[PDB]
């Protein structure tokens, strides 16, 4: 049996956030997993939790990556 | 220099107790390990108790829950306690670490 | 019963004084929000160490006594209040079921809130303030007392109406010495992301934007051995 | 580097914890060294 | 509740004769637990062999040990007019220390 | 007195005495070679009394006279790991010499013991008196001391004829602890006067640098002992002879 | 850095020099490493 | 769960006394005239 290795997966780990002078709600972002290892929306760039997808569209407020901008809003 | 001197024997009648006198000179009891033995009248040898230097003790079957050894360091002697005693008790009874044999009737 | 530790559980970790500075530092604390035992007599442990904190109308309550056995076999620490003077000794007493020698040590100097908090060597922390269930807010205990007994002590009983049982751990602050030299507000660096984060930034307050903390990785669920192919027997047998 | 193996857990492994951290001292001036070098490359290749 | 077994009961020998005394027990005594001891008539045990190989300080050299598991041997190369007398041999294997019954030496 | 000292226990049995509130010189400790082993590691053995520490411990015992090798910083061997451990970062010295001329009966001592058997080596300054039997083999060790139940404790046999690598020695190692709380002990240096507004040399309580000494306005609290700096450097001392 | 303490005072205070070479040099050459590593820093900024 | 180099096993049958008679630094007739043991040796002898 020829086995393949791979070290198992693991990244950083980044915290959206609006000011704190504006809310304390937060988001964080997994780097590069299929987060079912870890309301959970799935990025080119990583795993995204506590945010909304919305098929809108809007200026970047926070980058994120592969054109993925996250933003405090109603 | 080294001696260890038996005292407390004599005639028991049955069912009382006893307690034993082992004066050790020179020895150091509480630092070495102490035994009683007994050799009944023809017989041979017969292991009774035993006592660490330490203070962990242990009796013979034939003597448990009857027998209590024990120590005084304020006088270097070795005391072997027995009690309910009877007419299979009459033995020797020399104590080492030997001393010279204390005759037990009862 | 249980109860919410809102933010309480602080204490100086040495005397030196700061001021009007954010230090990082790493001790053991009562980490904030957890369930806190609520009581109204009995025997608990004490495997790291106790927020104790006692509301207190009546006075009613008047000392601890911890250790391993709780009884002869052994020394244990006594704290008794009595009308005079608080008194402290290590002695092997008598210990009856919740009453109201060769030993080494011995020591003799519900709007009250005298708080406390233990810790192993052993040291003693406490404050005291007017109140009126446990409060939300937030103060800073001072120490007391340092005593130097160095004894295996694992379980803890009070000597006496309601008072709180918290538990340390070793996280990670971030303390506010103010102007006049006190700590009047502090961060865990655990607790949340956004706690996460005000660690990282060594900071009370974050601008909108992304920061990265700490580092995700998969721990091995397990560790398993491969053993190579046997080989042959020769003639041994 | 001058320690006795590239292997961490060798060094953990092999030798006593007061002499095995005398050799991790030395993985450690050696790597921590070589970031140096790359991350300073990298600002002024950037910079470029 | 190991006994020892020792045989002959009785040993008539003369002087400058091997007398050899036999000691077995009833279950295998682990790493040579026996001891040996010699006892004069009127005169208190006498240790002879220790660890059934380590003769006693002092005991002269005509006296050995032999045997292993449940056999024990003692061995008077020589024999002198001090040795007709009684040899106990006592194992000391487990908690319960027994001694055997005694050879006699006779003349 | 504890070096005078009649008696010492066992090297399992280890006295831990506490010291504080003294006046510690450690001049006699420097002539006197009575100890044959004087090996400070914390700090230069020269220079003692001219610092000082929040806490000392006397630690004494009598071991046999090669394992004086035994107990050094990170030191390994059946003592080390069975009866005394050192702290890794040893703050102090090591004091032994030889008691043959005391430690020895006639006959020999038996009255020293070490803990020769122990699952688990201790701790730094770990004391284990334990006195029950260890289990030698795998056998469940019933109270029946014996095979496979072997006695832990063993006596050092200290006659006067012994070799001296097995003579007894009479040993006591000293470990410091330079925190922050006020120290109990300081050596013989007379302080002197406040002095104010001069690039001067200072030496407070042991805590040494160079400055100008002012006066300040910082409001410490009762108990603060003193102030340090963002550098964490140290700010703002507090005179022991005046708040 | 490695040495037993942070303070060259201090460190000095309680050891004769003989061995005190032995920490104040795990001293030097931590500090005189992070010195280069700002003023380089500086440099690369200077430029910008 | 170690190994060595070789090992060596040897085979004979003797008297049941002079079983006590293999093993390091053993005196007799067997120890001293048919076979004998070093004082450090690696290894051990299993007889029935
Ligand atoms: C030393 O004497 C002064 C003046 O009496 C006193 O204030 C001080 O408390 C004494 N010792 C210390 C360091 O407390």
């Amino acid at each position: 049996e020829i086995l393949d290795i791979t070290p198992c997966s693991f990244g950083g780990v980044s915290v959206i956030t609006p000011g704190t002078n504006t809310s304390n709600e937060v988001a964080v972002l997994y780097q590069d997993v299929n987060c079912t290892e870890v309301n959970v929306f799935q990025t080119r760039a990583g795993c995204l939790i506590g945010a909304e997808h919305v098929n809108n569209s809007y200026e970047c407020d926070i980058p994120i990556g592969a054109g993925i901008c996250a933003s405090y809003q109603t | 220099q080294v001696q260890l001197q038996q005292w407390g024997a004599g005639l028991l009648k049955p069912s009382e107790t006893l307690s034993l006198s082992c004066a050790v000179y020179g020895g150091s009891l509480s630092g070495y390990y102490w035994s009683w033995i007994r050799q009944p009248p023809g017989k041979g040898l017969e292991w009774i108790g035993e006592i660490n230097h330490f203070g962990s003790t242990g009796y013979n079957p034939s003597l448990k829950s009857r027998v209590t050894i024990s120590v005084d360091t304020s006088k270097s002697q070795f005391s072997v306690k027995l009690s309910s005693v009877t007419a299979a008790d009459t033995a020797v009874y020399y104590c080492a670490r030997w001393g010279q044999g204390t005759m037990v009737t009862v | 019963a249980y109860t919410n530790s809102f933010t309480r559980g602080v204490y100086y970790p040495d005397k030196v004084f700061r001021s009007s500075v954010l230090h990082s530092t790493q001790d053991l604390f009562l980490p904030f929000f957890s369930n806190v035992t609520w009581f109204h007599n009995p025997v608990l442990p004490f495997n790291d160490g106790v927020y104790f904190a006692s509301t207190e109308k009546s006075n009613i309550i008047r000392g601890w006594i911890f250790g391993t056995t709780l009884d002869s076999k052994t020394q244990s620490l006594l704290i008794v209040n009595n009308a005079t003077n608080v008194v402290i000794k290590v002695c092997e007493f008598q210990f009856c079921n919740d009453p109201f020698n060769n030993c080494t040590f011995e020591y003799v100097s519900f709007k009250n809130l005298r708080e406390f908090v233990f810790k192993n060597y052993f040291k003693i922390y406490s404050k005291h303030t007017p109140i009126n269930d446990l409060p939300q807010g937030f103060s800073a205990l001072e120490p007391l007392v340092d005593l130097p007994i160095g004894i295996n002590i694992t379980r803890f009983q009070t000597l006496l109406a309601a008072y709180y049982v918290g538990y340390l751990q070793p996280r990670t602050f971030l303390l506010k010495y103010n102007e006049n030299g006190t700590i009047t507000d502090a961060v865990d660096c655990a607790l949340d992301p956004l706690s996460e984060t005000k660690c990282t930034l060594k900071s009370f307050t974050v601008e909108k934007g992304i920061y990265q903390t700490s580092n995700f990785r998969v721990q091995p669920t397990e560790s398993i051995v491969r053993f190579p192919n046997i080989t042959n027997l020769c003639p041994f047998g | 580097f001058g320690a006795i193996s590239s292997v961490l857990n060798d060094i953990l492994s092999r030798l006593d914890p007061p002499e095995a951290e005398v050799q991790i001292d030395r993985l450690i001036t050696g790597r921590l060294q070589s970031l140096q070098t790359y991350v300073t490359q990298q600002l002024i290749r950037a910079a470029e | 509740e190991i006994v020892l077994t020792q045989s002959p009961g009785t040993v008539s020998l003369s002087p400058g004769e091997r007398a050899t005394l036999s000691c077995w027990a009833s279950q295998s005594v682990s790493a040579s637990y026996l001891a040996w001891y010699q006892q004069k008539p009127g005169q208190a045990p006498r240790l002879l062999i220790y660890g059934a190989s380590s003769r006693a300080t002092g005991i002269p050299d005509r006296f050995s040990g032999s045997g292993s598991g449940t056999d024990f041997t003692l061995t008077i190369s020589r024999l002198e007019p001090e040795d007709f007398a009684v040899y106990y041999c006592q194992q000391y294997g487990t908690t319960p220390r027994t001694f055997g019954g005694g050879t006699k030496v006779e003349i | 007195e504890v070096f005078n000292a009649t008696r010492f226990a066992s090297v399992y049995a280890w006295n831990r005495k506490r010291i504080s509130n003294c006046v510690a010189d450690y001049s006699v400790l420097y002539n006197s070679a009575s100890f044959s082993t004087f090996k400070c590691y914390g700090v230069s053995p020269t220079k003692l009394n001219d610092l000082c520490f929040t806490n000392v411990y006397a630690d004494s015992f009598v071991i046999r006279g090669d394992e004086v090798r035994q107990i050094a910083p990170g030191q390994t061997g059946k003592i080390a790991d069975y009866n005394y451990k050192l702290p890794d970062d040893f703050t102090g010295c090591v004091i032994a010499w030889n008691s043959n001329n005391l430690d020895s009966k006639v006959g020999g001592n038996y009255n020293y013991l070490y803990r020769l058997f122990r699952k688990s080596n201790l701790k730094p300054f770990e004391r284990d008196i334990s006195t029950e039997i260890y289990q030698a083999g795998s056998t469940p060790c019933n109270g029946v001391e014996g095979f496979n139940c072997y006695f832990p404790l063993q006596s050092y046999g200290f006659q006067p004829t012994n070799g001296v690598g097995y003579q007894p020695y009479r040993v006591v190692v000293l470990s410091f602890e330079l925190l922050h709380a006020p120290a109990t002990v300081c050596g013989p240096k007379k302080s002197t006067n406040l002095v104010k507004n001069k690039c001067v040399n200072f030496n407070f309580n042991g805590l040494t640098g160079t400055g100008v000494l002012t006066e300040s306005n910082k409001k410490f609290l009762p108990f603060q002992q003193f102030g340090r700096d963002i550098a964490d450097t140290t700010d703002a001392v507090r005179d022991p002879q005046t708040l």
